[PDB]
């Protein structure tokens, strides 16, 4: 059962409660901000400069 | 005239305090004069407006009303406080006016 | 007198898993209390970011 | 301090379980559902009419404003 | 004393107003209105300074430093974008706060009432002279239309407003006093807070059935402080929303336009905030008479305590009242609309019939039908 | 020779039984106000129902045809 | 003089609340206003640093400020002179001050464009009807001389001659430069000009919503946790009767 | 990070005015607190011994 | 007063010299700020001496 052992290993003494959100919140931004800019770019495919840069990016 | 005691009846309904179960007279806004009366009610009828009071509360933190069955009819609404009220005022009219002369 | 007093019934609001009165409510409750710390826990992190 | 001095209460009992042992949003179709109807029944009608009436004055007033712009060709059959 | 929660002379007053405060059980989300205003205030000062930082008051360089902020300054435009539009978040609030209490009779608590009128007051002050900050066209027109309204008070007319100006007419002198008074005020905001909460701790909180709460209190920790917490994100998503998918929904496209006093714009309005009493300022044809009917407008609220009829305290049971309270903010959506108009036929007419009942609902009705209602309660 | 697309849309919209009409109007004032010669009036109103009318058809068009 | 023309809402690829600039097009909107606006209005809040990035590649940036001569000095006998550009500087004002704007326009002073599509009701899709709405003058009214007729333009009568016609200038990417493609291009570069951050702040929207979305849920659930102690609470009156 | 540039220039300058402007206010703040806390125990006197025999 | 490298010294000097007591404004706040150290030092002096810091 992951809520019972997430219960006891993380979320019943305090310490670790909190180190839980840092390590958590750590790996929420690296997977949240990779998704959200996913989403963006593919929602705007061919508009930005990232997508057109190729064409004059030739020195 | 019987007129009004109609239109009363309406209001009555209208108000909407008899859902919470609440008296007329429970929901007086505490000025001096009601402060003094409540002083003066027994201990029964004080512990009842009490029970109804805080009935009420937690039936408006809930976001409900009591069953149509439990809500009070205008008939039956017992105006507990207004005797003792009535004569709060007068003894305190009679001062002022004493005070006055 | 107190004799005449019970709690009334709370079936209505129990979870699943404290809805039976022969059940040990102890087996469930690091389950329970493992869910609504772990919804707090997400709060923080979502804050945190 | 203001817990303790607040009122002088006798004779009731209450009953309370932890939020462990309950769940946080209970019967939504049996119980919470119906009642959101019935608060929004019990004041549409006292909080809507007004807005409705404002409504209808706003869009009087827009229009009778447009109208009042355009040309009455009444003015111009002579000539 | 056992815990230092209690004993310590600073904690003890964190703990008497955020923690071991006694709270009604049943107070609704109208209550939520205070702590987000105590929030907004935070955030104004807080992305005040962050914009203070880099703007220049001179008539020659205030326009532009806006803009430097906007276009060079990392998440300038963001800060730029937070402040503006919190201005509005702050009033949308301030609105719904001062409603709930005409509606529940939490004027009652006279000084927590006049404090918060003093509130009121300087919080629109300090919105005007912030407008003028950034040097556009309606800031200009605005700071001239409004300043000028007072040259109108007999005698001291054109003196108290000479002197307000620093010299002619609004100019570079205008601007840096502003700019002082602008960045002064939200300070005498926020203390000024501290008395509001002071008179208000007196008594307690009022609740939604306007009858004692004693019987039935509970710690505002952690049920309000979580209640506020949920209420600060349910009103911040729609606050964001517009701040970052609709930044300028809400302002006038003559203010991206450098100040200029040779060209008057074609329509010189308020925020949505001030429309209300811009359009009860042009019903007085009368120069005197509309900078008192402005006036009026916001200090009435002065006398509502004084008006007070009904034998219960909120409207909560009293359905006459709640019709007239909801004809009155339909009565504001009018004014605020017509605000927003030209000066002409219709909005002329309908603009004093709506100032008219303005003042006729809460000088004259709602105490008559509350004295009614009483009559009908058989008191 | 290039060809702009506007043009051409606007063409196609003016076809429309809603401009028609509006340029239908429009002629009609055109005609009596410039066989006048003390009158106040002008045709601005007319031209705006037109403009109106096909602008707001050339809208939901043009942009399809443009890079 | 009363009655106005209001511009219809063309479907711009950035209207969307989550989209983004097109900024190919942005890149043809800058060549419009460098050999066609550039001429007569100025856009004083942006510089060539500013296009690298967005439009233009370092190198393509550095090589269009020199195209310029900018004014710098004092020298060593405080003497002022010119120098090519660096992408530091903005770009060049057309006039010294308004009153030569003017004297070179008919008295008519062609603003700057730095905040044009914010500065006017209807934005890009007003000043692209501006570009495109050009006409005749109906029955009954008489344009001034050295005025253009423009229904778009408050007041029908603009001090601005046409700026734009087919071909008068070639998109050095291959794109038909028509009259309409070109006002849509330079539309859009003005949408740009007028806020750098359009991209970024749309990119925080989507960051701000989701996240919004789950925290307010999440405190939700929070919220009905701790009262649900209130909430389900039963209470009863027993008095001694 | 406060100079807000690579040297000394205007950037510190218009900071600096913020930061004049807003401390002096934090230390009226602070002294009400300073009171605060000295109301606690009352003053202190010359002569170092408690003065609640004479007040 | 003026923020700005270009005419905060002139800002100042337009003060003096134009307000109306500009100067003597001027003059007050900043021998003000040696009127509150002297204070200040005087103040901490005395707590020193008098244990006050206890
Ligand atoms: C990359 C980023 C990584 C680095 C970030 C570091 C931040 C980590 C912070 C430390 C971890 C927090 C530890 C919390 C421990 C205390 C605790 O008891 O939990 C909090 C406790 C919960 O109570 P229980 O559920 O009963 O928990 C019992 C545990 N057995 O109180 C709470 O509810 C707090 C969590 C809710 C947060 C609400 C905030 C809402 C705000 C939203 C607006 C957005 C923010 C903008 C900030 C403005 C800044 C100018
Ligand atoms: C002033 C500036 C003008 C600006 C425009 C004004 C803003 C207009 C926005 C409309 C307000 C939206 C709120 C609609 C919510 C409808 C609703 O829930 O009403 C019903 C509900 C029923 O309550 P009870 O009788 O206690 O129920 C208990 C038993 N079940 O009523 C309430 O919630 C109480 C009303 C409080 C909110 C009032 C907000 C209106 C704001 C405007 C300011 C008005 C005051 C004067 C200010 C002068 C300056
Ligand atoms: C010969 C100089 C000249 C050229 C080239 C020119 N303009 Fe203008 N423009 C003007 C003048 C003059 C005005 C002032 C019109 C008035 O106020 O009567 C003006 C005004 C404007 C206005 C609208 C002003 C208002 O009040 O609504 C816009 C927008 C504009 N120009 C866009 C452009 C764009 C985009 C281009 C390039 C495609 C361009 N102009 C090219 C001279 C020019
Ligand atoms: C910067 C503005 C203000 C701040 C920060 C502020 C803050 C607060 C706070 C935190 C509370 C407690 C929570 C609540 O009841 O919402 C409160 C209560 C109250 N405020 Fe304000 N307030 C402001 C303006 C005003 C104004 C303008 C009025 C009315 C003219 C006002 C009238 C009241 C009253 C009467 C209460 C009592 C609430 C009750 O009935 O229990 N406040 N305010
Ligand atoms: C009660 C809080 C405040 C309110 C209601 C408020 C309101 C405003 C308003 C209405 C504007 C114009 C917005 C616009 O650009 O359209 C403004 C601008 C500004 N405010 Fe505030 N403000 C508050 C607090 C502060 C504080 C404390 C500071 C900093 C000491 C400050 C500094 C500024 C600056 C620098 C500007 C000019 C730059 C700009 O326009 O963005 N403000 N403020
Ligand atoms: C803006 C600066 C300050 C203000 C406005 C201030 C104000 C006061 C006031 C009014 C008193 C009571 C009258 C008196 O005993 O003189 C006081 C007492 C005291 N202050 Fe300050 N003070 C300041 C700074 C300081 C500093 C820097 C120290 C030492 C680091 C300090 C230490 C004390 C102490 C220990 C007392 C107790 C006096 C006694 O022995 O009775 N104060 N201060
Ligand atoms: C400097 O002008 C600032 C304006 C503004 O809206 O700031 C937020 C403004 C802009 C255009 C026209 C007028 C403006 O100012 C105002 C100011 C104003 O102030 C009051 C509001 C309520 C009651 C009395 C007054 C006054 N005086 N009521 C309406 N408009
Ligand atoms: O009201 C409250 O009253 C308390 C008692 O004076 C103070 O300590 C708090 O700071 C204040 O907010
Ligand atoms: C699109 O450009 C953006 O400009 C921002 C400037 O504030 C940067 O912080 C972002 O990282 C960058 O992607
Ligand atoms: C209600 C709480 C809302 C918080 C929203 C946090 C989202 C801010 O996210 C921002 O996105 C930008 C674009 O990718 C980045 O450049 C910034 O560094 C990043 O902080």
């Amino acid at each position: 059962a992951l809520l019972r052992q997430a219960y006891s290993a993380l979320f019943r003494r305090t310490s670790t409660f909190a180190l839980t959100v840092v390590l958590g919140a750590v790996l929420f931004e690296r997977a949240f901000d990779q998704g959200a800019d996913a989403i963006f770019e593919h929602l705007n495919e061919g508009k930005l400069w990232k997508h057109i840069k190729h064409k004059y990016e030739a020195s | 005239g019987r007129l009004m005691d109609r239109i009363r009846k309406w209001y009555y309904n209208a108000a909407g305090f008899n859902k919470y179960g609440l008296m007329r007279d429970d929901t007086l806004y505490e000025d001096d004069d009601v402060k003094e009366a409540l002083k003066r009610l027994p201990e029964d009828l004080y512990n009842e407006r009490m029970f109804r009071i805080k009935r009420a509360l937690d039936l408006s933190l809930k976001h409900r009303i009591l069953p149509k069955e439990q809500w009070v009819k205008y008939e039956e609404d017992k105006p507990y406080l207004e005797p003792y009220l009535k004569e709060v005022i007068r003894e305190r009219l009679e001062r002022e006016a004493w005070n006055k002369k | 007198v107190h004799n005449d007093v019970t709690v009334p019934d709370f079936s209505a609001y129990r979870r699943e898993d404290v809805m039976d009165a022969t059940t040990s409510s102890q087996t469930s409750s690091e389950d329970r209390k493992g869910f609504s710390y772990l919804v707090t826990a997400t709060a923080c992190v979502a804050t945190a970011y | 301090i203001h817990f303790g001095n607040l009122a002088r209460v006798r004779h009731i009992i209450t009953y309370s379980l932890s939020p462990f042992e309950q769940r946080a949003i209970p019967n939504i179709f049996s119980d919470a559902l119906p009642n959101v109807w019935r608060r929004f029944s019990s004041q549409v009608f006292k909080v809507a009419p007004p807005f409705l009436g404002a409504y209808l004055l706003y869009s009087w007033g827009t229009q009778e404003f447009e109208r009042l712009k355009r040309k009455n060709p009444a003015d111009y059959e002579n000539d | 004393a056992p815990n230092i929660r209690k004993s310590h002379p600073l904690l003890k007053m964190i703990n008497n107003s955020l923690i071991d405060l006694p709270a009604p059980s049943n107070i609704s989300a109208w209550w939520n209105f205070g702590s987000l205003l105590a929030v907004c205030l935070m955030t104004q000062i807080l992305t005040g300074l962050l914009l203070a930082m880099h703007y220049t008051a001179d008539t020659s360089l205030a326009f532009s430093s806006v803009a430097h902020t906007c276009r060079n300054v990392q998440y300038g435009w963001l800060i730029r974008n937070l402040h503006a539009n919190g201005a509005s978040f702050f009033f949308i609030c301030i609105f719904l706060h001062i409603g709930r209490g005409l509606y529940y009779g939490s004027y009652l608590y006279k000084e927590t009432w006049n404090t918060g009128v003093i509130l009121l007051l300087t919080l629109m002050a300090t919105a005007f002279v912030g407008y003028v900050l950034p040097w556009g066209q309606m800031s200009f027109w605005g700071a001239t239309v409004i300043t000028n309204l007072f040259s109108a008070i007999p005698y001291i007319g054109h003196t108290l407003v000479e002197w307000a100006w620093g010299g002619f007419s609004v100019d570079n002198p205008t601007l840096t006093r502003f700019f002082a008074l602008h960045f002064l005020l939200p300070f005498a905001i926020a203390g000024i807070t501290i008395i509001h909460l002071t008179f208000l701790h007196e008594s307690g909180s009022n609740n939604p059935l306007g009858i004692s709460s004693d019987s039935d209190k509970i710690p505002f920790h952690p049920y309000y402080s979580f209640k506020d917490i949920l209420g600060l994100t349910l009103m911040l998503t729609p606050f964001l929303t517009l701040a970052l998918f609709s930044p300028n929904l809400l302002g006038d496209p003559e203010n991206f336009t450098p100040a200029n006093p040779l060209v008057t714009p074609p329509h010189i309005k308020p925020e949505w905030y001030f429309l209300f009493a811009y359009a009860i300022l042009r019903s007085i044809p009368n120069k005197l008479g509309g900078v008192l009917a402005l006036a009026a407008s916001v200090l009435i609220l002065f006398l509502i305590p004084f008006l007070h009829k009904s034998k219960q305290r909120t409207m909560t049971f009293r359905p006459l009242s709640q019709t007239l309270f909801w004809l009155l903010v339909a009565n504001l959506l009018i004014l605020t609309w017509i605000g927003s108009q030209p000066v002409e036929h219709p909005f002329i007419i309908i603009g004093q019939m709506a100032s008219l009942s303005y003042f006729t609902i809460l000088l004259i009705l709602f105490p008559t039908i509350g004295t009614l209602e009483n009559k009908m309660l058989n008191y | 020779e290039l060809v702009d697309p506007l043009t051409t849309i606007r063409e196609h919209c003016e076809q429309t039984e809603k401009c028609v009409k509006a340029r239908e109007r429009l002629e009609l004032c055109d005609a009596r106000v410039s066989s006048r010669s003390h009158t106040e009036e002008q045709c601005t109103e007319e031209l705006f129902d037109f403009l109106h009318a096909r602008d707001h058809c050339v809208a939901h068009k043009l942009f399809n045809k443009l890079k | 003089g009363e009655l106005e023309l209001h511009p219809p809402a063309f479907p711009w690829s950035h209207g969307g609340p989550l989209s983004a600039l097109d900024h190919s097009s942005v890149r043809r909107g800058f060549q419009v206003y460098k050999q066609v606006c550039s001429a007569c209005h100025s856009m004083d809040y942006v510089a060539f640093r500013n296009l690298i990035g967005v439009t233009h590649t370092e190198a393509e940036a550095k090589a269009l400020a020199e195209e310029v001569e900018v004014q710098d000095g004092p020298d060593e006998n405080g003497e002022l002179f010119m120098r090519p550009g660096k992408i530091s500087d903005y770009f060049p004002k057309p006039y010294p001050n308004p009153e030569a704007a003017r004297a070179a326009n008919n008295g008519a002073l062609p603003p700057d464009l730095s905040y044009i599509v914010n500065a006017r009701h209807g934005g890009e899709d007003y000043v692209f009807s501006l570009l495109t709405g050009y006409c005749d003058p109906p029955a009954g009214v008489v344009v001034r001389e050295g005025l253009h007729y423009n229904p778009y333009f408050p007041g029908q009568a603009i001090g601005m001659a046409p700026p734009i016609y087919n071909e008068i200038l070639e998109y050095d990417d291959g794109t038909p430069a028509t009259m309409s493609q070109i006002a849509k291009d330079v539309c859009t570069f003005l949408r740009w000009a007028a806020e750098p951050e359009h991209d970024q702040r749309k990119r925080m929207g989507l960051k701000m919503l989701l996240i919004s979305a789950l925290l307010t849920s999440l405190l939700y659930y929070m919220k009905r946790h701790k009262w649900s102690v209130l909430k389900s609470r039963k209470m009863a009156y027993r008095p001694p009767k």
